[PDB]
């Protein structure tokens, strides 16, 4: 299986794929088909897992013993597999190989254009083409079901009326249904006799000149079943060839009840999902018929008829994965549909909307900008103007008490054009999570380039405080990704400080020295993790004092509070 | 017995100080005490001096007579306090009048009227009256002649926190803008020789009625965020601004008097001291009153204990600052080419700027250095 | 090629595709595969420019002498076709053969989910995956373009710095871009070496062991240069083999000038299309190394460096296609490109949106509809009021004058339960075409089932008003489905009346028994009708008097004109 | 001198009339005969009964001779007029009432409080004062009681036309709105014993004069078709009703008493008949009027052309048709199974609907008969 990785000093989810084969030669000249395809889907899984919850990092032992990757590659199979999941592979993938270890660092799935917020690496919905039956992609399905979540169900014209057209003599698929509903009644059928009509939207015709014939019929009549089901209802002959020469295959009695019963279970056994009112099942009807020759049984010829469904109908569950706390799971089929049908919430008042449309930024300088504010504008005797210690109350608070916190935080932001850290009492608790009291204090320094750190401050001479930290710069990367809506590859990296009485240094431990990122990692853009850091304050209703923008002019104006369901 | 007008119409001491009224940091000051400041009579003639520019007193026929008549009662309508006066309501008529006839890089124009000047030659300069009739600027004009009358002296939120007669006939909801209009009209609709608009048509007069009161309407500071936040999806991702519509245009004549009326941070650093002296006097009035009633004092409005600075620096970061930046982004602000365009007005806001925050730092340091 | 055949009695677009060959096992023993990629590219042409202009019919000449379809089918290669363009080949394609034509019914190109406002057949923008350099499709080029436009450019990070990064054996991708930077400047190759490099998104290679290899390099490389300038730039070698040894190409001088003109000429003929304020052009460099085997030269190696560029790139123009008047033609760059880029203008004023919200109709019966209302609720003495005469005013008078006219619309409106008839002076000048004075009237009825019909009247008994008629009703249809947004198949039917004073009979034409449509175009649905009539009258500006609302009531409450700019 | 009260405060003659007031077809006018007619203290006597059924007499200790005070005020405050009268008012009050304190089937509920009655018993049956808590509601039907206050007996449109003072003081924008909440606050806090809300908090009293303001202002017809859409757009594709937010609750009493003001057509046919009676009688004096004044009459304003009919199938087509339909796709409406449900409501609209469209088509064929 795949396993999170709890024994990496990543601020990040990692997946252990097990050994993986990597390069092209190396893959094509592998010498064992299911062992390739198995590893193949192992990495994709995880690469889906990675995507729809926040970032990742997928880490895979190199199998090869000389894998080199710059005179290797990857392979083919597995780009096959990326290209397919993602539009863009550039934007979303890093690969480095590191040592004996393959690391492909992902970006968190954005929502985008096409509307989707979940990634899938097959809906498992198919749809019958006009002669075969596909599998849909992402985008028709979000349409599909759209479509019926929107008008609480399916709709047809059942028989109301034959339109009044003219007389005269015309073809059309209607004319092949109806020669399979005149087939499908047959009581009997000649052997090696001929077909009056071909396969179209409502009919299709197996072969499978298979001496089992059940293994086969139980892994590819749900697709078709499902094809039909999707659209139009139909019918489905088995026994025939593709010259259209009725044989039947060669079955005896007391299996055709088996093939029935195996037929009703796999039927049963395909999930669905309504939208509609009552609830009903997939209406079908499976028959038999006879191939006599010319006084005797030949064989037989199952014919199956498939009803259009009201709701939607699945070869197996959505092929969608997550990873929820750890042993990354699958999507269930109410979250995955979810996930397809619903919106987001995006309220946006018109505070917020100003607030954020300060970051347009057109070739311009555009200044003043409102989530970078301060009142107290002396910090740091020897220094600018240039940082906005926000929190303002809890920052002169902690500065007062602790004295080397102050000549610490001067020291730390000596090298920094222009950033804006944000203190707390702990950011643990500000991002739903278990707080250790052990913790002084923390902080959350965003500049313009160095990826933003996590500044923990502790006195305690006896822990390593790693572990909590680390958890809580995984959380904060992935909740900016997926709730501030940031856009762009992200490492929250992160330092920790002692701070003794009488003495305020010892950096215990320092991130940036221990870990390697992909060269894009490194170039953050500090305005719009500023809106990111933002909106997922506000969309887990922790912003209490962050961003100033100071209210003692607000209240004279007359302009009332940020924002809430409070007035 | 109604205020009829001064003996001659046109007082002609106040002439080549008007020449310099093409000018964006128009002199006011010297003009009031070159000006008999006695009486006061400044908001007339500079409303004569621009109309007879636009020639809006040909274009629709208006009886100069009685225009003074009726702007002549308006000005003394003006109550005589710090910051909310006539010398103001003639800042802000200036104000929109130098946005919305001065040339403008950039801005490509199609009954129309231009100013008295503009010096029309290429293309590449347009103007707003390029763009609006002349109706849509007579009830610009003369919404901000008539955009702050009998003003109180207080602001909003106090009237609402007394619980004054202003507040409880208006439901609370922009009391004094709804106060200017309606005390204007009306006083306008009293009197028969205040009629300058006689020779219009009913709709003419319905649409300029309406115009007008939604101009002074617009200039509610509570509805700031809104007109931002609108005037901003209506030039980020639309079509841009299509003048032929009525909607367009009417929320363009709104944000252009939004920006007029706060003006203080957009000119030379003496003009801009002197408003800011104003406003200040006028909060420090308020507060005075408030001490009294037993309410507890309002922000910044405390003469002994005061944030001048403070004030400042919060006001044109937070109001004046994204309103001149929406106000720009959408190409409108009036400045020049560089033979790469330099625009005056942002600039002084950005010197401004910068002077407060120097305010605000060195009182902050001193204060630190002595009070550890 | 491909022509509107104005022959015809249908009352839509109709092309010819030439004669066709049809039928799968005709198809594929076609002994022409030539002939056969030219019929299916003409039939394609024809879909897509369908598709893209309202709704159509495609008529193709049956190839084969004896066809049936109800026993042959269509065939594969179309099939595939069909398929890729669309989503869904139900919901858009019907295929009826008439005799020895085979018609082919195209509803109209809706707006859905995906976001897509016109269909293409390739959009010739090719992106580098890991390896491959394959073609945008549909909507991964939608999203490239709105994300290029949005930022009025597209965003890189040249070279401010190089990361920080701790100090450690690793491989990535740029190692393999740097060494084809070392390998690019190169003075000279010797034969048969090994490469330390292989391809990857920034680097390709190729072969080509061919004597001409002018004709072929003209026909690959713009695709490639498309990948690479569409994504990071890169590297193209020309010369090696899969191996990995440089072989080089057998040129002698003379030619290598001639094959860098052809090179120069085929990059300098790619279209492209900037976001950006300047414009740019594509910014590369060709190069020949030598492959001197121990003191000779044995032949030469090609190399080509594109630089990453600042807007899309196409291989050749966008492949989509429109009918505009008549000669189906190609959308230019900047129309296509206007039409992925711009969204809908979808004003919906409040009064509009609750005129349209009353069309939501679950499962219930929520009477008041308010597009079916009327003053005058007294015509046709020997009825009931379940006919809604819109105008109310041309009605009334066209009844005063013309008095076989009110016992003509009587006697037709006899078999119908509920509808709507729509008078006017001319419907063809409310749709913005060429009025003919002879036409008295028109009308519009638009019932449950029974397809709306375009009745004209006129009293002259010398033409026939074919013409005016199907031109009218054509027009009629294609903006209902192109700007009402109706999301239906539809077909506008037609009958002409002779208005002789004292007689009022001789339907010179009646069009539903004269042309024969599928099954499906004889249901329509009568409310969505009515709101597609509306915004189409809306959007045209002809909307004058058609949906009462009388605002008598309006006027006395103080609500105020339906919509417009102008109060 | 001020309004004071009658003698005894719960008149008790108007007992076992008052128990069929569960009913939505309350025998008002059987009520106004009952009690003497000569003076009219109608108001004050259902708003004792539903407060008391609420129980807010407790939920808020609210003194009920302060209370009687203002009511028996405000019903002295509104005009003698045909149609909007004290018994409108009565009219409205009842129907808020019974709309958010009678069963409604398939409603989830959750300080709040219930009717009296109510017959808690079952999940499948929820009212929407298990949803909204008590100040809200309290808010409410104050609201509905003072909301035609002291009206001219003109329309908005009339007092724009005429150019009337009310007109002029309000800048046009919902004249007649503003005029009924305004006057109604400014004669409650005139007094002292007219603080029925006496032990409320500074933020309480603020957010239930809001509350009220709010609702008074959501019966003007014009912003009719603007609340039907945004009603329509916050229940059909949103995630339905949020009934913790605050933005849910106020529309939803916003939607409430908008359906309260207007439902002539949704009761038996005598009681419409009645209403529409009075409504008539009303704009036959405003057109009345408005003929002498010069204006051109108004439309089914002329008594001496009648078009009652045509006005009522109008009516109820275009204004109670699709607000009933926004207000019941929502779920809200009131009403029981069927042992798929019943709601007596929307069939009392559909019958009289259907009968004004018998007399429109039984007038439009005589017409045509007799006129040929
Ligand atoms: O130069 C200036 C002019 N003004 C006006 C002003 C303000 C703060 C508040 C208000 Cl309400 C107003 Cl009108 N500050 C300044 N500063
Ligand atoms: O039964 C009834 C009650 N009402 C009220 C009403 C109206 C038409 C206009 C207005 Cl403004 C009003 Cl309040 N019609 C009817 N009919
Ligand atoms: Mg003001
Ligand atoms: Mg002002
Ligand atoms: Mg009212
Ligand atoms: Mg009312
Ligand atoms: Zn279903
Ligand atoms: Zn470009």
């Amino acid at each position: 299986n795949i396993s999170v990785d709890l024994e990496t000093n990543y601020a990040e989810l990692v997946l252990d794929v097990g050994r993986v084969t990597l390069g092209e030669n190396s893959r094509k000249k592998m010498k064992d088909c299911k062992l390739r395809k198995k590893q193949n889907e192992s990495v994709s899984r995880a690469m889906c897992a990675l995507l729809n919850s926040g970032g990742g990092v997928i880490k895979a032992e190199i199998e090869n013993e000389d894998y080199s990757y710059t005179k290797d590659g990857i392979g083919l199979d597995l780009e096959n597999s990326f290209s397919n999941i993602l539009l863009f592979v550039p934007e979303y993938l890093d690969f480095m190989q590191n040592g004996n270890y393959f690391l492909i660092f992902v970006k968190s799935w954005s929502l985008n254009t096409s509307g989707l917020r979940i990634t899938t690496l097959s809906s498992n919905l198919y749809k019958r083409d006009i002669t075969s039956a596909k599998v849909m992609n992402a985008t028709a399905a979000l349409e599909f079901l759209k479509d019926m979540k929107k008008t609480r169900g399916r709709l047809y014209l059942r028989p109301e009326l034959l339109a009044k057209r003219p007389c005269v003599d015309i073809q059309e698929e209607n004319n092949m249904k109806a020669l399979a509903g005149v087939f499908f009644d047959r009581t009997e059928l000649d052997r090696k006799e001929k077909l009056t009509f071909t396969e179209s939207t409502h009919v299709e015709i197996k072969n499978f000149s298979t001496e089992r014939l059940l293994q086969r019929i139980k892994e590819i009549l749900p697709q078709y079943v499902s094809a039909f089901a999707n659209t139009d209802g139909g019918y489905l002959f088995i026994g025939l060839n593709e010259d259209k020469e009725i044989i039947g295959f060669k079955a005896e009695m007391s299996d055709l009840d088996d093939l029935e019963r195996e037929i009703e279970k796999s039927i049963r056994k395909m999930p669905v999902h309504h939208f509609c009112m009552e609830k009903k099942k997939i209406n079908y009807s499976c028959k038999f018929l006879g191939v006599y020759d010319k006084g005797s049984l030949c064989g037989y010829v199952c014919a199956l008829r498939v009803e259009r469904f009201c709701c939607a109908v699945f070869a197996k569950e959505p092929d969608s994965w997550h990873v929820k706390d750890n042993r990354v799971m699958q999507l269930t089929r109410k979250e995955w549909i979810q996930f397809m049908v619903e919106a987001e919430p995006k309220f946006s008042s018109a505070y917020e909307e100003v607030i954020s449309q300060i970051n347009t930024s057109l070739p311009a300088p555009h200044s003043w900008p409102l989530l970078e504010w301060q009142r107290q504008r002396h910090h740091c005797p020897g220094l600018s103007g240039r940082i906005t210690y926000t929190p303002e109350n809890l920052c002169r608070k902690l500065f007062l008490q602790h004295e080397g916190l102050k000549q610490l935080i001067c020291e730390e932001m000596s090298s920094v054009r222009k950033g804006s850290l944000i203190f707390s009492r702990s950011w643990s608790v500000d991002l739903g999570l278990q707080e250790n009291h052990k913790v002084l204090c923390d902080a959350l320094l965003i500049s313009q380039d160095s990826p933003p750190v996590l500044y923990t401050f502790h006195m305690v001479q006896d822990e390593e405080f790693k572990g909590y930290s680390t958890q809580t710069a995984l959380t904060l990367k992935q909740k900016l990704a997926k709730i501030g809506g940031y856009t762009k590859k992200v490492c929250v990296m992160t330092k920790i400080f002692y701070l003794s009485p009488e003495g305020m240094t010892s950096c215990q431990y320092d991130l940036r020295s221990q870990v390697i990122y992909p060269e894009s990692y490194y170039f953050t853009r500090r305005k719009y993790l500023l809106k990111a850091l933002f909106k997922a304050l506000k969309r887990l209703k922790s912003l209490r004092d962050q961003f100033s923008f100071a209210e003692n002019l607000y209240q004279i104006i007359g302009i009332d509070c940020f924002q809430k369901n409070d007035k | 017995k109604p205020i009829l007008a001064p003996e001659p119409l046109v007082m002609d001491n106040l002439d080549s100080i008007m020449e310099q009224l093409n000018t964006w940091n128009f002199p006011i000051f010297d003009l009031v005490e070159n000006i008999g400041r006695k009486c006061g009579r400044i908001l007339s003639q500079v409303s004569y001096r621009l109309f007879e520019d636009m020639g809006l007193f040909e274009a629709f026929k208006i009886p100069i007579r009685e225009f003074m008549n009726y702007f002549h009662a308006l000005e003394i309508g003006y109550r005589d306090i710090p910051y909310h006066n006539r010398i103001h309501a003639t800042d802000v008529l200036h104000a929109v009048w130098y946005l919305t006839t001065q040339p403008i890089p950039g801005l490509s124009t199609v009954g129309y009227v231009f100013s008295k000047t503009y010096n029309v030659t290429d293309d590449k300069y347009g103007c707003l009256s390029g763009n609006i009739p002349a109706l849509e600027l007579m009830a610009l004009y003369v919404a901000a002649a008539m955009h702050d009358y009998d003003h109180p002296g207080r602001t909003n939120a106090f009237l609402v926190a007394t619980s004054a007669p202003q507040a409880v006939l208006y439901n609370d909801r922009s009391v004094l803008e709804n106060h200017h209009a309606a005390a204007a009209w009306n006083l306008f609709m009293s009197r028969p020789e205040y009629n300058f608009l006689i020779n219009l048509d009913h709709v003419e007069f319905k649409h300029f009625r309406f115009l007008v009161i939604e101009a002074i309407l617009a200039t509610d500071l509570k509805k700031h965020f809104d007109f931002v936040a609108k005037f901003n999806g209506k030039v980020n991702d639309d079509v841009g601004i299509d003048w032929t519509n009525e909607n367009d245009r009417l929320l363009v004549c709104q944000m252009c008097i939004k920006l007029a009326d706060i003006n203080g941070p957009a000119k030379c650093k003496e003009l801009h001291l002197q408003w800011t002296d104003g406003i200040v006097n006028e909060f420090y009035e308020q507060g005075d009153e408030e001490a009294s009633l037993g309410l507890p004092i309002s922000p910044f409005m405390d003469r002994s204990a005061p944030q001048l600075a403070n004030l400042q620096e919060s006001f044109i970061s937070h109001i004046v600052g994204p309103l001149c930046n929406s106000y720009d982004s959408a190409g409108l602000m009036p400045g020049k080419w560089v033979e790469k365009i330099y625009c005056q007005i942002t600039q002084h806001l950005l010197q401004n700027h910068k002077m407060w925050k120097k305010v605000i730092e060195e009182e902050q340091r001193l204060a630190g250095i002595e009070n550890q």
